[PDB]
RNA sequence: AAUUCUAA
RNA sequence: UGAAACUCAAAGGAAUUGACGGGGGCCCGCACAAGCGGUGGAGCAUGUGGUUUAAUUCGAAGCAACGCGAAGAACCUUACCAGGCCUUGACAUGCUAGGGAACCCGGGUGAAAGCCUGGGGUGCCCCGCGAGGGGAGCCCUAGCACAGGUGCUGCAUGGCCGUCGUCAGCUCGUGCCGUGAGGUGUUGGGUUAAGUCCCGCAACGAGCGCAACCCCCGCCGUUAGUUGCCAGCGGUUCGGCCGGGCACUCUAACGGGACUGCCCGCGAAAGCGGGAGGAAGGAGGGGACGACGUCUGGUCAGCAUGGCCCUUACGGCCUGGGCGACACACGUGCUACAAUGCCCACUACAAAGCGAUGCCACCCGGCAACGGGGAGCUAAUCGCAAAAAGGUGGGCCCAGUUCGGAUUGGGGUCUGCAACCCGACCCCAUGAAGCCGGAAUCGCUAGUAAUCGCGGAUCAGCCAUGCCGCGGUGAAUACG
């Protein structure tokens, strides 16, 4: 019910009422920011690597 | 469960980025999701170059793929029929215009992603971790350096008591930011557990 | 109150307009 | 709530519609408890899905804007 | 199964978990489905009520008789 | 407060008599920090003061706040197994704050609907040796003296 | 002037 | 005077290192005391136990689980159940055969899934115009190797994380004492936020830590002008509206500035008290960062992976229900119990963000939600936008009331295939309990607590009173 699940958050069957994110790394369903398209996990993980674009640590 | 990464620690500062491109918020998202996927299919077919980094520089529809490493050879190949391969299969799946590259690191001991893959190798070649780590930074601050430290999760040996060998010399302050320390990190793969490998090489300052 | 969906506060601690506070 | 129409799934009224040229049976499955019962299915009962089985659920005048959904509970011991 | 049940007794106890507890349950054909579960049944979780939270084992038995002559 | 011995923060001079402590008197009326709401109150008293005795309200609060100030109150401690609680000095900072606090208090209970009455009526009742206010001073300083029998025990 | 914490 | 049977694999001496003490010495933290506002009571929102149920998916459990994963459960999400279907299959890879090799609109049937089914025709390798089929894409079905699993194990594991603890510590090399475990260094004397520094000393240095480098708020200047500006005149429909001008404001980039440097008092030093200059002193206010290790902590359900396990199903798909259940009990919260107040109208002042099937100027219909129209905007130059408390003059006049908005009846708008379960606002009518909260218990030492409102992530919509930020007003008190 993973694999098989992000196999339909690919397509867009019956209405777009279903449409719904999914992290790309991979299939988290939650907390995944629009922008980026990545979870909250794999885009700390990310930033933390510098792979992320002007991206950096805050600080105020 | 403590410490954070030393690298996005550093990012401000010290250390670059690996992926500089401004972007529109209409574009980030697919073209971040490009680099990955380079990053990806680059990942496997140049593990034998020992791919130390990848920075990717793109000023629009173009890509800056830079493959560093100490050793090239089986990047090019004899002459360009290998790494002519690459920038084949690359924009083969990509359809903007791979411009690769290749650099060169002189003292690859002094490279953490590669010290790192290094000791989890041996590991995979079941080797006395014991050694192997108080080895390999025996490599790293005689080649020339300041600092060193690697790190073992556990299962080592086997063990079903999963340890976590420790073993470093030199300097290592990841408190301090004017410093700047190479960071590495690979996963050994046995037939047990899935050790794991940290890698920490200083060097200079200011 | 702040509760009172018929009232000023109503409609500001709620976040909306209604005819008892219409879009001045 | 709904303003312009009466979201009455496809199959719901094309079956009870025909049934109502001259009266057939009653025996009417269904799955659209999420649908709504216009007039003139006053007598037709319908063979709701509570999400386990089909409820016999008679029908009469006064309910009419209400639903079939509004007529098979899903819980017991309420 | 359908069964219903009759609480002869039950009582608590120091630490935790009960001392004594005996029931009667009916519905037809009922102690040919309980006699089979006559004996001593034991367990091994984390003991909860340890400090290490070590693990550990428990036993207890399960008596099955009939409601025979009144 | 283990270490430093804390420090008594300042109160800036009135915006109106230029007195720091008819100030220190609203901000104990005032709820959820709005002074202005509050200051008003104690102002729309002043002039319940100048129309209820030629006093101008100064000595109608150097007196109020003078009769309230209680000489020793009780603080209590424990020897070990003793539930002594001592009478003892009161400190002349920590007066006016008891004072003042106990003016309030005390106004916010009188049946006067408004407010500014209340305070204002507070004011001289307390100003002339009467008020709930001082009943809380008398009251207090009963506990004191009433057991100076611990005389040996301030702490 | 204040009890107790089984046994991997 | 003085046994034995039986029984245990120790009983024991000293000395280590720790942990512990209702031992002692010194010193800290909103720990207490000092003081202000809450919870516990009521109604409701929400998370949990319980029970219930066809299922009410699972995990989290003192602190350190309970507005936690969940930064968005109507179908989706979804892991649960009932029912209808599908098997190399929703996906990867290689391969097999006659098919077949881009391929396109439907018909029928059913709840949908699915089963079935009615037509266009394949650039081309090109013997070759041709029959043909080599033919690259590469879809169709059978067959093979395999796929698949939020099924189990967080005591098989990685990574990431919580926590003691931002605590002042934990260690190393060599030498010296010790038979040894280990000790000295790191104790002692003075000091600080600190294993901070100083002073001694069988010790001498060194590493991980603290500190410092980094960022934000403060003051100042350099560069920079479509933000702003009669600062100066100008014309000004009198709105920086306009030419005009970088002076302010300000925008964001590089610097400067504070160091116990100076004076006075103590002192062996370190450093403390205190003086002036200054926007700022003795880490200037907040962040960042969190040691050797601890809790067989948390996480196989984000993911990765060892081992076990189901593989025409422990897989896959859809319709529908469920996660929203309710006699109860607990946690975090919202709003109240009114006059320092509530209601009505008028008038003001922020910040940080945010916007292409997006934020909506202004009109218009509508009591209104909202709905027709429509300009601006790739956004310091347009929109969200009005901040609210306040200022203000006026209606209530101490009453369950003009306090309180729960419950419920009737009628609507918006997103969406669709709001019965189970959505959000709108309006009319209902106007419940609560008159300040038992034993207990929580937070906060300053622009803090209290109180007020705004924005953002998620996202069609939204159950958001939650979470992450911002600024308006602005305290009380610290003896010890
Ligand atoms: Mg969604
Ligand atoms: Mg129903
Ligand atoms: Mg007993
Ligand atoms: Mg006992
Ligand atoms: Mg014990
Ligand atoms: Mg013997
Ligand atoms: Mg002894
Ligand atoms: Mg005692
Ligand atoms: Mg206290
Ligand atoms: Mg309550
Ligand atoms: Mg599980
Ligand atoms: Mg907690
Ligand atoms: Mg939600
Ligand atoms: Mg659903
Ligand atoms: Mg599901
Ligand atoms: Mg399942
Ligand atoms: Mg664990
Ligand atoms: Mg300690
Ligand atoms: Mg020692
Ligand atoms: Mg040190
Ligand atoms: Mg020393
Ligand atoms: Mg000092
Ligand atoms: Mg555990
Ligand atoms: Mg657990
Ligand atoms: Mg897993
Ligand atoms: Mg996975
Ligand atoms: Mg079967
Ligand atoms: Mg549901
Ligand atoms: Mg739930
Ligand atoms: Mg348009
Ligand atoms: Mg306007
Ligand atoms: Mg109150
Ligand atoms: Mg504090
Ligand atoms: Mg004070
Ligand atoms: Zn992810």
């Amino acid at each position: 019910a993973r694999k098989a699940l992000i196999e339909k958050a690919k397509r867009t069957p019956k209405f777009k009422v279903r449409a719904y994110t999914r992290c790309v790394r991979c299939g988290r369903a939650r907390s995944v920011y629009r922008f980026f398209g990545l979870c909250r996990i794999c885009l700390r993980e990310l930033a933390h690597k510098g792979q992320l674009p002007g991206v950096r640590k805050a600080s105020w | 469960g403590n410490k954070i990464h030393p690298i996005g620690f550093r990012l401000g500062i010290t250390r670059d980025w690996e992926s500089r491109w401004y972007a529109g918020k209409k574009q980030y998202r697919h073209l971040l999701l490009e680099d990955q996927r380079i990053r990806g299919l680059l990942e496997k077919e140049l593990y034998s170059a020992g791919l130390a980094r990848v920075d990717i520089e793109r000023a629009a529809d173009n890509v800056a793929v830079t493959v560093h490493v100490a050793k090239p050879g089986v990047v090019i190949g004899r002459g360009g029929e290998r790494i002519r391969v690459l920038r084949e299969e690359l924009a083969k799946l990509t359809g903007k215009n791979v411009a690769l590259n290749v650099q060169e690191v002189q003292n690859p001991n002094l490279s953490a992603p590669l010290v790192a893959q290094r000791v989890a190798e041996q590991i995979e070649r079941r080797f006395a971790v014991r050694r192997a780590i108080k080895q390999a930074v025996q490599r790293v601050m005689e080649s020339g350096a300041k600092g060193a430290k690697v790190i073992v999760s556990g299962r080592i040996g086997g063990a079903e008591q999963a340890r976590t060998e420790w073993a470093a010399q030199g300097r290592v302050p990841l408190h301090t930011l004017r410093a700047n320390i190479d960071y590495g990190f690979a996963l050994a793969r046995t037939t047990y557990g899935v050790l794991g490998v940290k890698a920490y090489i200083f060097l200079g300052e200011v | 109150g702040k509760g009172d969906r018929r009232t000023r506060r109503g409609k500001i601690w709620r976040g909306t307009y209604g005819k008892y506070r219409p879009r001045k | 709530s709904l303003k312009k129409g009466v979201f009455v799934d496809d199959h719901l009224l094309e079956k009870v519609l025909e049934l109502n040229a001259k009266g057939e049976k009653r025996l009417i499955k269904t799955w659209s408890r999420r649908s709504t019962i216009v007039p003139e299915m006053v007598g037709h009962t319908i063979a709701v899905y509570n999400g386990k089985q089909h409820v016999p659920v008679y029908i009469t005048e006064n309910m009419v804007g209400h639903k079939l959904g509004e007529f098979a509970p899903t819980r017991t011991y309420r | 199964q359908g069964f219903q049940v009759e609480v002869v007794d039950l009582t608590p106890g120091p630490e935790a978990g009960i001392d004594y507890a005996q029931i009667l349950v009916k519905g037809e054909n009922a102690y040919g489905l309980l006699s089979p579960e006559a004996g001593v049944h034991r367990l091994v979780r984390p003991s909860p009520f340890d400090a290490s939270g070590r693990r550990h084992t428990s036993f207890a038995g399960v008596e099955v008789i009939p409601e025979v002559d009144e | 407060a283990r270490r430093r011995r804390a420090e008594v923060r300042q109160l800036q001079p009135d915006l109106v008599y230029g007195d720091v402590l008819v100030t220190a008197f609203i901000n104990k009326i005032m709820r959820d920090g709005k002074k202005n709401l509050a200051a008003r109150i104690f102002y729309d008293a002043c002039k319940i003061i100048q129309e209820k005795t030629g006093q101008e309200p100064l000595k109608v609060f150097k007196q109020a706040v003078e009769n309230v100030k209680p000489r020793m109150e009780v603080r209590s401690r424990r020897v070990g197994g003793a539930n002594y609680q001592v009478p003892m000095e009161v400190s002349p900072r920590r007066q006016q704050s008891l004072a003042l606090r106990w003016l309030v208090q005390a106004a916010n209970q009188r049946p006067e609907r408004r407010a500014a009455v209340r305070i204002a009526h507070e004011l001289m009742d307390a100003a002339e040796g009467k008020g709930g206010a001082v009943k809380k001073k008398e009251d207090v300083e009963r506990m004191a003296e009433a057991n100076r029998a611990y005389a040996h025990y301030r702490w």
